[PDB]
C-alpha cells in the first residue's frame, strides 16, 4: 500500500508541484550537479565553477 | 473397439458387403463402397467411452436410446461450416474441429462448449445385429452439417 | 476443405442461400460441373477482367 | 494458467478397460475391472484387489458375482497389507509371472457365459470377509498378441 | 552454557532446545553471538536516535548557534582504532566459529549404527546398513546390504547398448545408491519413520536418486544436502552424531528446492530405548514380510508419525485448511 | 438465441445383454 | 491534528472489524479478504500517525 | 490480427500458447490492438514533425 | 530453391478426412480468421435460422 | 524373468512411487493406476523420456530419457506383473522390432505399395490431430499432438496401442497389425524423404509459404527497388 | 510487477491448505518474483542513478558511448519482456527458484 | 463477448478487467480533470519571481 | 551469523535467510533508492515532491 502514496506523489508532482527557482533547492548541496539549473541544460552545463575540493 | 477410442464409420448397406463368412474373390463392390465414403454427410464418428465416463453422460430429450451400452455415434460434419470434427480428446472427452476451434462435449450429447459452432452434433442410433455386427438402428432426427435458412422446425 | 468451407458459407445465407449454392456448384457439393466452372473462371473469366482493368 | 488447481494431467485416468472403486480413505481397492469374454466363448473377470487399510486386518475375498452367478476363484490367501490380488482368466494369466519380491498373488477366474454383450455394462460385486464392493464393469475381449494379428477379409 | 533463564529463552529466537551434544554446542554459540550482536546493534541504534534528539536544526537555535558548525572531516586516529576494533571482533568470533564447527564435521565418533538415507522426488527411504554387534539381532555385527539387489545396481553402470557418455558410464548409473534388507519406504500417504536408539552414536549416509535434496532435522539444529553421485560432486555424504539424549518423535523436512512437491516430503525420527530398538531390529529382521507400522506396534510405539501427517493429494481440496490425512 | 430443440432430459440408467445363449 | 484523530479512529474501527472477521472464517479463502481488511485498517492508522508527525515538524509552508 | 488468428493453430503449436488463449487474443485484440496502434502512430507522426522543425 | 504446395503429401479430396490447421493461402487468411473470432451468435426465428457465419 | 522384476521394481521404488503409489493404485490428484496398462505402455512412457512427470500442466512433454533400454524393460516387467495389458512387439528372435515394422511387405526397404495404403489410413485417423505428414497440430487448451520425427517404430506402435494422454487407443482389433505397419511405413517414408523440389519450409503449408514471401520475399524486391530508384 | 507476485505468495501462506494456488504455480511465483527484483529492478535501478548523475558529477557534457548507452536500456527491456513471456505459456514460467540449482534445471 | 459457448470464466475476468480499464479511460477523456499548482516552499527554495 | 558454518547449518535455506536478505535488499535497493528519488527529483524535473505524501 506504500506504492499508492509514492505513485500519486510522482505522478502529481511531475506535472504540478512547486517550481524550483534556485540552482540548489536542498540548500547545502556539495557536489557539482548542484551548480546547474533544475533541470540542467541539454549539455549539462552553461558554465563550470572552480573545483578545488570534493 | 477399446474404451476411449474413436472410429470413422460409413453407411454400408447389406448388399454392398463382400467381407465376412461369405466372401467371393469375384464380386466387385469397390466402386459402390467408394460412394458411401465420398458422401457429403455420410461420415459418422463412433466413440467407445470408458464405463466410468458413460455414467456421466447427459442425453438430449428424444435421443436417450441412441447408444449401445458404451458406444455413441455422432455425425462427423461440423455444425458450423461442415469441416470434419475428428480431433477426439480421450481424457477431456471433447471433440475439436480443426477448421475453426469448436469443442463439442461428448458427455453432453455433443453440445458445443467453445468456438463459433452453436448447435450440438447430431447423434445416430445404433444397435447390434443377430450375427453380432454393429448396425444403424435408425436415421438421424435432424439435418446434418451446417445450418441453412429453412432448417430448424 | 477450402471449397467445403466456401460452399457451406454460401448455403447459410439468410434468404438466397440454398438457391445460390445450387446455381454456383450446379447442385450439392461436390458436383461434376464445379471444377469446370472453377477452371474456366480461373484461366479465362477473371484474367480477362484483370488484364482489362490493369 | 493450465498449471492451476484443476489441471489436465492430474485428473487423468488409467486409460484402460474397466473402472475402479475407492480412492484414499478406503481399506480395499479394486483396479481395472472388466468381464473378459474370449472370442470363442470363454468368460472370466479381471480385477486387482489392493489392501491398503492402515489398521492391518488382512481382508480376504469370499466371492465374486458378476450378474447372477458366482465366479470360480482359486483359494487365494487373504490380502495382508500393501499386497495385491491380480485375477484374470487362466489363458491370459500364463503371459505374466508371479513376483517373489513384493506380495502379489495371481488367481484365475471363470464364468458360465449366460449371455454378456460386448460393449455392455454389468454390476460386478465383490464380497470380502468384511464388506462388499459393487461396481459396473464393461464386457470386453482380452488384448490380442501385439503385432501378429492381420485381417481375414 | 546459556545465559540465565527467560533472557536465554529470548536470545534463542525459537532455536529448538536441541537433542544432540552438537546441537547443544551450536545453541550455546548462537546465544552468546546474539548477546554480542544485540549490544552492537543497541550502540548503533542509540547513535541513530541521538542524531534525532540531540543534533537538530532549530534545536541549535536557542543557543545562538548559526549554521555550518565544526565542519570536521578527518579524525585520523579514531578512524584507525575504529578499523581495528571490527578486525579484533571478527577474529575472536572466527576462532570460536572454527572451534565449534570442528565438533559437527568430525568423522571419528565410532558409530554403532549406520543409516542409508535416500532422497527421491518426492519422499525418503531409510535402510539400516551396519548395526554394532551389541544391539544386533543375534550378536554378530549386522550387515544390511542386499547381495543380489545391490549387485543389480552395480551392474547398471554400463548400458548394454552403446551408451557410456559420462566418463564411460551410463547416463542413468544408479550405483552410488545403497540397497538394504530392512528398508522404510515413504509413500505419499504414509510418512516414513526412522527408528533410532538413545545414547548411541548414529551415522547417516545421504544420497539422492535424481535431484538435490536436504536432510534437515530442526531438533538436530543441522542439515546436509544429499547429492546424486556425491563422490563426483566431491561432497561428503556422511555425517555423524555423538548420541541422541532425548526420547520421542521429531519432524524432518527437505530444506532444498526440488521440483513441485518440495513442501510435502517430510519424515519422522522415532528415538526409542536401546533394548527396545534392538528388539525392533530383531522383529523386522526375522519378519521380512512385515511392515514398519507392525514393527513399531511390536515395541509398543505409535504405528504412524505423530509430529507430522501426510498431505491430502487432492489439489482442489484443502481450501478449508484440512490438508492432513 | 438458444437452440430451440437442444434440450437435456431426465434419465438415470439402463441395462443390456446378448442373446443366442 | 484534525485529520489525524479522524484517520486514527476510522483505521482503528476498520482494523477491529477485520480482527473480528478473521475468527469466523476459519481457514477459507475469506481469510485472505479479512487480511486485506486489517491491512487497510493498519494502513489508515499509520496514515493518521504520519500526518500527525508531519504537522509537528513541517518542512513545507503554504506559500 | 485477422491473418494471424486465421492460422492460430499453427501459432499455438509452434510457439507453445493456449489455442483458447489465441482465440481470445484475436477477439479482444481486434478492439484493443487498433486503439493502441492509433495512439502510438499519431504520437510518433507528431514526433517526426517536431524533429523536422528543430 | 523452395517448396510450395507439396500436393503429393496431401491425398485426394475425401469429405470424411481432414488435417490439422488446414489454412488457405496467406491472402485468404483474413476471411478465415474472421470466422474463428466470431462468437456463436445464431438467430433462431420462427422455423428459420440465421447461422453464426452470417 | 525374476531378477528383471527384482531390479525392475527397485528402480520403480525410488522413482515411480510418489504420484503412483506402492501397489500402483494411483493417487487422488497425482497420477492414475498403473494396473492393466501393460508392458507396452511403460516402454512408451519411460523410453520416450515422457515419464516421470515433473510438474502438472496441460500436457506432459517428451524430454531426455531418465532410464536406459534395459532399465525401462525391467520397470515394464515389474508393472506387467500387476496385471498385464498390451505387450511389446517382437520379431523372429527375442528382440524389439524396429526397422521390421516399416511395412507389411518390408524386406530391406519400404514398398511403395505400403506407403500408398498407409497414407490413406494415416490421413483418415491421425492427419487431423497431427499434420498431413505428422508435423504436429494444436488441441483444446495448452495441449497439442507432437511432431512425429522423434519416435522410433516401436514407439509408434506402442503409442497407438495404448493411447498416451488425449490420443485415443487403437487396439489390434480396430487397426490390425498390417494396417499399423503400413501407417509406420508412411510415417517413416514422409520423414526420411527430402522434398522433390525446393527446401520444404517445415511442411507446415500455406502459412509458412506466406511468411517466407510476404515478409522476406517482398523485402528483397523492395531493397532492389530502393537501389534502382531515388530517396527523394 | 514483482510485488504483485510477492503478495500472491504471501496471501497463500496466510493459512494452512492451498486456497487458490497450486504447488506448480506457487513455485513459479517466487522464481519470477526473486528474479524480476534482482535483474529487472535492482540492477536496472543502479544504472539509472548512474546514467543520470555521474556525467553531472564529474563535469561531463555526455557519456563516452551515448549510442551504446541507449542500447543498454533497450536490451534490458527486451530481456525483461522475454523472461515474463513464460507466464503466457500453458505450463507457466520457470519454477526452480532464482538460482537454477542443478540437476533440477536441465532437459530431464 | 460474454454471450456465447464458453464454460470457463478465466476469460470473463479478462474481459471485465479490460472493459473496466477502458471505461475508466473514457470517463477520464470525458470529464477532463485538472489539478492545482502546489504553491509551497520546501527548505531553501525560492518563491516564483 | 550466517557467515559462521556452525550457525549456518540450521539457518541455511530457511526463513531466517529470507528475513536476512530482505533487511539488506529492501534496505539498500528500496530505502536508499527512494531516498535518491526524493533527493534528485528537483534536479531531474525542476519540480519538488510533496513532503506530506513523502
Ligand atoms: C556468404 C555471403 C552472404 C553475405 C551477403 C551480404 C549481402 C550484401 C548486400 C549488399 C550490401 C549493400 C550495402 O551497401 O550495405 C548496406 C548496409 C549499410 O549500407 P548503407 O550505406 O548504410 O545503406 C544505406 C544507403 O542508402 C545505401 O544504400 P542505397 O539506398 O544507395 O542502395 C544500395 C542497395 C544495394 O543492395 C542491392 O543492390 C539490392 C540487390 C537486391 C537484388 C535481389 C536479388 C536477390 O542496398 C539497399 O537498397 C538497402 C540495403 C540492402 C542490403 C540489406 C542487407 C541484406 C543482407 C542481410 C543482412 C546480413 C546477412 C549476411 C549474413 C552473413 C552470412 C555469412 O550494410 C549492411 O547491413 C549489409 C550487411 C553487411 C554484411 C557484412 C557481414 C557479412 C560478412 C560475412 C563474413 C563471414
Ligand atoms: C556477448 C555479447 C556482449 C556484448 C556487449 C555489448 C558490446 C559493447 C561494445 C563495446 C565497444 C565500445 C565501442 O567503442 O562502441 C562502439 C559502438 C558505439 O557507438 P557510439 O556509442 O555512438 O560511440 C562509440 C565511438 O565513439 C564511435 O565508434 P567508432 O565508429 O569510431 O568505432 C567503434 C567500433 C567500430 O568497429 C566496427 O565498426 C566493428 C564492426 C561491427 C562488428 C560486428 C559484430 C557482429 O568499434 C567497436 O565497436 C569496438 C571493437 C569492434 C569489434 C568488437 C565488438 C564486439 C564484436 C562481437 C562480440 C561477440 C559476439 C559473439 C557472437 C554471438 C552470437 C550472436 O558500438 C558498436 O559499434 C557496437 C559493436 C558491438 C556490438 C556487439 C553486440 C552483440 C550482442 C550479441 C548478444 C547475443
Ligand atoms: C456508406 C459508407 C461510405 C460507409 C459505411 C460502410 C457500411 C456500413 C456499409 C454497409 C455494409 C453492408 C450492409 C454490407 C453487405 C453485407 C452482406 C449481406 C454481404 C454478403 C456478400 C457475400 C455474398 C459474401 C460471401 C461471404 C464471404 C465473403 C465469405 C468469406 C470466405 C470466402 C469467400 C472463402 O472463399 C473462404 C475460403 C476458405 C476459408 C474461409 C473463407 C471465407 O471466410
Ligand atoms: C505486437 C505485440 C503483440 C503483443 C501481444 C501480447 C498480448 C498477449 C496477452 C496474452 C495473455 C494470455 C494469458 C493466458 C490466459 C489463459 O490461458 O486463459 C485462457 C483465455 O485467455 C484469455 O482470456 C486472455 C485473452 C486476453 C488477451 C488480451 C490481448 C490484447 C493485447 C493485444 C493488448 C495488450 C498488450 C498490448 C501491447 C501493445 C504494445 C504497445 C504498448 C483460457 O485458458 P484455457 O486455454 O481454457 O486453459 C486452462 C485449462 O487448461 C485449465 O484446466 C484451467 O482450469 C482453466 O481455467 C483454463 O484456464
Ligand atoms: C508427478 C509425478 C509422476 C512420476 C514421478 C511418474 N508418473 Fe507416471 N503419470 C503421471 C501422470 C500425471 C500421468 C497421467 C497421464 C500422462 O500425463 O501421461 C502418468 C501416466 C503414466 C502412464 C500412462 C498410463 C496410462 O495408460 O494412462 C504410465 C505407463 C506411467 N505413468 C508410468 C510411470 C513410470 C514407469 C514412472 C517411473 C518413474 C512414472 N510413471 C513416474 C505422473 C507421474
Ligand atoms: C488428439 C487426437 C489424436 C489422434 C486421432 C492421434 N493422435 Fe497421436 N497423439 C496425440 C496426442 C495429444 C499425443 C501426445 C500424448 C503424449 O505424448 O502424452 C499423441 C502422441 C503420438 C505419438 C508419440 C509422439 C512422439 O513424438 O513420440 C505417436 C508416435 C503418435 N501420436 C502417432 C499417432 C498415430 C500413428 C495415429 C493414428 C493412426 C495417431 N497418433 C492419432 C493425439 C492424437
Ligand atoms: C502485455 C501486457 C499483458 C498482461 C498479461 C498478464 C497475464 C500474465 C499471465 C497471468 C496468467 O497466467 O493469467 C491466467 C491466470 C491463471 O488467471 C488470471 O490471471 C486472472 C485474470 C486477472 C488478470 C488481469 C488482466 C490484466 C490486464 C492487463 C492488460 C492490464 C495491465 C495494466
Ligand atoms: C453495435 C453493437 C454491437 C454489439 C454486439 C452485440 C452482440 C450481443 C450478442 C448477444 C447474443 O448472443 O444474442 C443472440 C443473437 C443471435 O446475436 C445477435 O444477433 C448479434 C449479432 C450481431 C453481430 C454483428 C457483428 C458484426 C461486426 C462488425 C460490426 C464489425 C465491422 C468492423
Ligand atoms: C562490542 C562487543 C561487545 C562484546 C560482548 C561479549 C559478550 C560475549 C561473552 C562471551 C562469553 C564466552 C562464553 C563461551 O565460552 O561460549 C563459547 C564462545 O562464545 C562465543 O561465541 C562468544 C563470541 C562473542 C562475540 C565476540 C565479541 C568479543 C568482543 C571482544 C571483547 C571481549 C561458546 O560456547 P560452546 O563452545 O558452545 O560451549
Ligand atoms: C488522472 C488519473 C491518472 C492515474 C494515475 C495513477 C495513480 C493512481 C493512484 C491513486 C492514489 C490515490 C491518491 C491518494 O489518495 O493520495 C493522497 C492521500 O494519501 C493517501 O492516499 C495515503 C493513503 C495510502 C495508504 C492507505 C490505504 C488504505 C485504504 C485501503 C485501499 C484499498 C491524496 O491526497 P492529496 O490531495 O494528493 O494530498
Ligand atoms: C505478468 C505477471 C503476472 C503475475 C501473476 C502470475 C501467476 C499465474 C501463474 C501462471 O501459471
Ligand atoms: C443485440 C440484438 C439481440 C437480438 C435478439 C433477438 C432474439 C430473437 C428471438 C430468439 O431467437
Ligand atoms: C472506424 C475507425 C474510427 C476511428 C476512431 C479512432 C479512435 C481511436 C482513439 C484511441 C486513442 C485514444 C486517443
Ligand atoms: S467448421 Fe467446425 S468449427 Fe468452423
Ligand atoms: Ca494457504
Ligand atoms: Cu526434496
Ligand atoms: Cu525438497
Ligand atoms: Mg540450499
Amino acid at each position: 500500500l506504500s506504492v499508492i502514496p509514492f505513485i500519486w506523489n510522482v505522478f502529481k508532482s511531475w506535472r504540478y508541484g512547486e517550481l524550483v527557482t534556485v540552482d540548489d533547492p536542498w540548500g547545502y548541496g556539495n557536489s557539482l550537479e548542484w551548480a546547474t539549473s533544475c533541470p540542467p541544460p541539454r549539455h549539462n552545463f552553461a558554465s563550470l565553477p572552480r573545483i578545488r575540493s570534493e | 473397439l477399446a474404451a476411449a477410442s474413436m472410429e470413422t464409420v460409413f453407411p454400408l448397406p447389406a448388399e454392398m458387403v463382400n467381407d465376412g463368412a461369405e466372401y467371393d474373390p469375384a464380386k466387385d463392390v469397390y466402386e459402390h463402397q467408394m460412394h458411401s465414403v465420398h458422401g457429403p454427410r455420410n461420415a459418422v464418428m463412433l466413440i467407445r467411452l470408458r464405463t466410468a465416463d458413460a455414467e456421466k453422460v447427459i442425453e438430449r430429450e428424444g435421443q436417450e436410446s441412441f447408444h449401445y451400452g458404451d458406444y455413441y455415434a455422432y455425425s462427423k460434419i461440423c455444425t458450423h461450416i461442415g469441416c470434419p470434427t475428428s480431433l477426439y480428446e480421450a481424457q477431456t472427452n471433447r471433440i475439436l474441429c480443426p477448421c475453426h476451434q469448436s469443442q463439442f462435449d461428448a458427455l453432453h450429447y455433443g453440445k458445443p462448449v467453445f468456438g463459433p459452432a452453436a448447435r450440438a452434433l447430431p447423434q445416430l442410433p445404433i444397435t447390434v445385429d443377430e450375427e453380432g455386427y454393429l448396425i444403424a438402428a435408425g436415421n438421424f432426427i435432424e439435418p446434418l452439417g451446417p445450418a441453412f435458412w429453412e432448417r430448424k422446425s | 476443405v477450402g471449397l467445403r468451407i466456401m460452399s457451406a458459407i454460401i448455403v447459410g445465407l439468410p434468404i438466397i442461400g440454398t438457391w445460390m449454392h445450387w446455381l454456383i456448384f450446379g447442385g450439392d457439393f461436390p458436383s461434376d460441373l464445379m471444377l469446370d466452372r472453377f477452371y474456366i473462371a480461373h484461366v479465362l473469366i477473371i484474367p480477362a477482367i484483370l488484364l482489362g482493368l490493369i | 494458467c493450465s498449471a492451476g488447481q484443476i489441471t489436465q494431467t492430474s485428473s487423468q485416468v488409467a486409460a484402460v478397460d474397466g473402472n475402479q472403486a475407492g480412492s484414499a480413505n478406503d481399506p480395499v481397492l479394486v483396479r481395472d475391472v472388466t468381464v473378459h469374454l474370449t472370442t470363442d466363448g470363454e468368460a472370466g473377470v479381471k480385477f486387482t484387489a489392493i489392501n491398503q487399510d492402515t489398521s492391518h486386518t488382512s481382508h480376504t475375498l469370499e466371492s465374486v458375482t458378476v450378474d447372477g452367478e458366482e465366479v470360480e476363484l482359486d483359494d487365494a490367501e487373504p490380502i495382508e497389507r500393501n499386497c495385491s490380488l491380480v485375477a484374470d482368466i487362466q489363458s491370459e494369466l500364463d503371459l505374466i509371472e508371479e513376483p517373489e519380491v513384493g506380495c502379489i498373488q495371481h488367481v484365475a477366474t471363470s464364468l458360465e457365459n449366460p449371455g454378456f454383450a460386448y460393449g455392455g455394462v454389468v454390476p460386478v460385486e465383490f464380497v470380502f470377509d468384511t464388506g462388499a464392493i459393487t461396481i459396473d464393469a464393461t464386457v470386453s475381449a482380452p488384448v490380442l498378441e501385439s503385432g501378429v494379428e492381420n485381417r481375414e477379409v | 552454557a546459556p545465559p540465565g533463564g527467560v533472557l536465554g529463552d529470548f536470545l534463542r529466537m525459537g532455536w529448538p532446545d536441541g537433542i544432540t551434544p552438537e546441537a547443544v554446542a551450536m545453541g550455546n554459540f548462537w546465544s552468546w553471538v546474539w548477546v554480542a550482536a544485540w549490544i552492537i546493534g543497541i550502540i548503533m541504534w542509540g547513535l541513530f536516535l541521538t542524531a534525532i534528539f540531540a543534533w537538530g536544526a532549530k534545536r541549535a537555535e536557542k543557543r545562538g548557534e548559526g549554521e555550518f558548525p565544526k565542519q570536521l572531516q578527518y579524525n585520523v586516529p579514531l578512524e584507525l582504532v575504529l578499523t581495528i576494533v571490527p578486525i579484533i571482533i571478527v577474529m575472536v568470533l572466527f576462532f570460536f566459529t572454527v572451534q565449534t564447527q570442528d565438533k559437527v564435521t568430525a568423522l571419528d565418533k565410532n558409530p554403532e549404527v549406520t543409516v542409508d538415507v535416500t532422497a527421491y522426488q518426492w519422499n525418503w527411504k531409510f535402510g539400516y546398513s551396519e548395526i554394532d554387534g551389541s544391539l544386533a539381532p543375534g550378536g554378530q555385527d549386522y550387515q544390511g546390504s542386499d547381495p543380489e539387489r545391490q549387485a543389480a545396481a552395480e551392474a547398471s553402470k554400463k548400458d548394454p547398448s552403446g551408451d557410456n557418455p559420462i566418463h564411460g558410464n551410463s547416463k542413468s548409473d544408479v550405483s552410488y545408491l545403497e540397497f538394504n534388507r530392512i528398508e522404510t519406504l515413504g509413500t505419499t500417504d504414509e510418512i516414513p519413520v526412522m527408528v533410532l536408539p538413545v545414547n548411541t552414536p548414529i551415522e547417516f549416509n545421504l544420497a539422492s536418486a535424481d535431484v538435490a535434496h536436504s536432510f534437515w532435522v530442526p531438533e538436530f539444529l543441522f542439515k546436509r544436502d544429499a547429492y546424486a553421485h556425491p563422490e563426483a560432486n566431491k561432497s561428503q555424504r556422511v555425517f555423524q552424531i555423538e548420541e541422541i539424549t532425548e526420547e520421542g518423535a521429531f519432524v524432518g523436512r527437505c530444506a532444498e528446492m526440488c521440483g513441485t512437491y518440495h513442501a510435502m516430503m517430510n519424515f519422522e525420527l522415532r528415538v526409542v530405548d536401546r533394548d527396545s530398538f534392538a528388539e525392533y531390529i530383531s522383529f523386522r529382521d526375522s519378519n521380512p514380510d512385515a511392515t514398519n507400522a507392525q514393527a513399531l506396534e511390536h515395541i509398543g510405539q505409535a504405528p504412524y508419525a505423530t509430529s507430522t501427517s501426510p498431505f491430502v493429494s487432492d489439489r482442489t481440496a484443502t481450501r478449508d485448511g484440512e490438508n492432513t490425512q | 438465441c438458444x437452440x430451440x430443440x437442444x434440450x437435456x432430459x431426465x434419465x438415470x440408467x439402463x441395462x443390456x445383454x446378448x442373446x443366442x445363449x | 491534528m484534525g485529520k489525524s484523530f479522524a484517520l486514527l479512529v476510522l483505521g482503528a474501527i476498520i482494523l477491529a472489524g477485520g480482527v473480528w472477521y478473521t475468527i469466523e472464517v476459519g481457514y477459507s479463502v475469506m481469510a485472505i479478504v479479512a487480511a486485506l481488511i486489517m491491512a487497510a485498517g493498519g494502513g489508515i492508522i499509520t496514515w493518521g500517525l504520519a500526518v500527525a508527525a508531519d504537522v509537528n515538524s513541517p518542512t513545507s509552508h503554504k506559500i | 490480427l485477422l491473418t494471424v488468428s486465421g492460422g492460430n493453430d499453427v501459432y499455438a503449436m509452434q510457439f507453445h500458447v493456449s489455442l483458447n488463449a489465441m482465440t481470445w487474443i484475436g477477439r479482444i485484440g481486434l478492439i484493443v490492438g487498433p486503439a493502441i496502434a492509433y495512439f502510438i502512430t499519431y504520437r510518433l507522426c507528431i514526433g517526426l514533425q517536431r524533429s523536422d522543425r528543430e | 530453391v523452395t517448396t510450395i504446395n507439396a500436393i503429393w503429401n496431401l491425398g485426394p479430396y475425401n469429405p470424411s478426412q481432414v488435417s490439422a490447421g488446414s489454412q488457405p493461402d496467406v491472402y485468404m487468411l483474413w476471411t478465415d480468421g474472421a470466422a474463428r473470432v466470431m462468437p456463436a451468435w445464431e438467430l433462431y426465428l420462427g422455423n428459420y435460422t440465421i447461422p453464426a457465419v452470417f | 524373468d525374476q531378477a528383471l522384476i527384482s531390479e525392475g521394481k527397485d528402480l520403480y521404488d525410488v522413482a515411480c512411487i510418489t504420484c503412483h503409489g506402492v501397489n500402483l493404485q494411483g493417487v487422488e490428484d497425482r497420477g492414475p493406476s498403473l494396473v492393466g496398462v501393460g508392458e507396452g505402455a511403460v516402454y512408451f512412457q519411460v523410453h520416450s523420456g515422457r515419464m516421470p512427470i515433473l510438474r502438472n500442466e496441460a500436457q506432459a512433454e517428451r524430454k531426455a530419457p531418465r532410464y536406459t533400454e534395459a532399465q525401462t524393460l525391467a520397470i515394464a516387467a515389474y508393472v506387467a506383473a500387476n496385471g498385464g495389458g498390451p505387450g511389446l512387439v517382437y520379431n523372429e528372435d527375442g528382440t524389439l522390432a524396429m526397422e521390421e515394422l516399416r511395412g507389411e511387405n518390408y524386406d530391406g526397404q519400404i514398398t511403395s505399395a505400403d506407403v500408398a495404403r498407409g497414407g490413406d489410413l494415416f490421413r483418415l485417423n491421425c492427419a487431423s490431430c497431427h499434420n498431413f505428414t505428422g508435423r504436429g497440430g494444436a488441441l483444446s487448451s495448452g495441449k497439442y499432438a507432437p511432431n512425429l520425427d522423434a519416435a522410433n517404430e516401436q514407439e509408434i506402435y506402442q503409442a497407438m496401442l495404448t493411447g498416451p494422454q488425449n490420443m485415443p487407443k487403437f487396439s489390434d482389433r480396430q487397426l490390425s497389425a498390417d494396417e499399423k505397419k503400413d501407417i509406420i511405413a508412411f510415417i517413416k517414408s514422409t520423414k526420411e524423404t527430402p522434398s522433390p523440389g525446393g527446401y520444404s519450409l517445415g511442411s507446415l503449408g500455406p502459412v509458412a509459404e506466406g511468411l517466407f514471401m510476404w515478409v522476406f520475399g517482398i523485402l528483397v524486391l523492395v531493397a532492389a527497388a530502393m537501389w534502382i530508384g531515388s530517396r527523394s | 510487477l514483482g510485488g504483485l507476485m510477492a503478495l500472491l505468495i504471501r496471501a497463500e501462506l496466510f493459512t494452512p491448505g492451498l486456497q487458490f494456488l497450486s504447488n506448480e504455480q506457487f513455485n513459479q511465483l517466487f522464481t519470477m518474483h526473486g528474479t524480476v527484483m534482482l535483474l529487472l529492478y535492482g540492477t536496472p535501478i543502479v544504472w539509472g542513478f548512474a546514467n543520470y548523475v555521474l556525467p553531472l558529477q564529474i563535469g561531463a557534457p555526455d557519456v563516452a558511448f551515448p549510442r551504446l548507452n541507449a542500447f543498454g536500456f533497450w536490451i534490458t527491456t527486451v530481456g525483461g519482456v522475454a523472461m515474463l513471456t513464460g507466464f503466457l505459456t500453458p505450463g507457466g514460467a520457470a519454477d526452480f527458484g532464482w538460482t537454477m540449482y542443478s540437476p533440477l534445471s536441465d532437459a530431464i | 463477448y460474454n454471450f456465447g459457448n464458453h464454460k470457463g470464466h478465466v476469460e470473463t475476468i479478462w474481459l471485465l478487467v479490460i472493459t473496466a480499464l477502458l471505461v475508466i479511460g473514457l470517463l477520464i477523456h470525458l470529464f477532463e480533470p485538472k489539478l492545482s499548482q502546489v504553491r509551497t516552499i520546501t527548505s531553501r527554495n525560492k518563491p516564483v519571481g | 551469523m550466517l557467515a559462521s558454518p556452525p550457525l549456518d547449518f540450521h539457518l541455511a535455506d530457511s526463513y531466517f535467510l529470507i528475513a536476512h536478505f530482505h533487511y539488506t535488499l529492501f534496505g539498500t535497493v528500496v530505502f536508499a533508492s527512494c531516498a535518491g528519488v526524493y533527493f534528485w527529483f528537483p534536479k531531474m524535473t525542476g519540480r519538488m515532491m510533496d513532503e506530506r505524501l513523502g
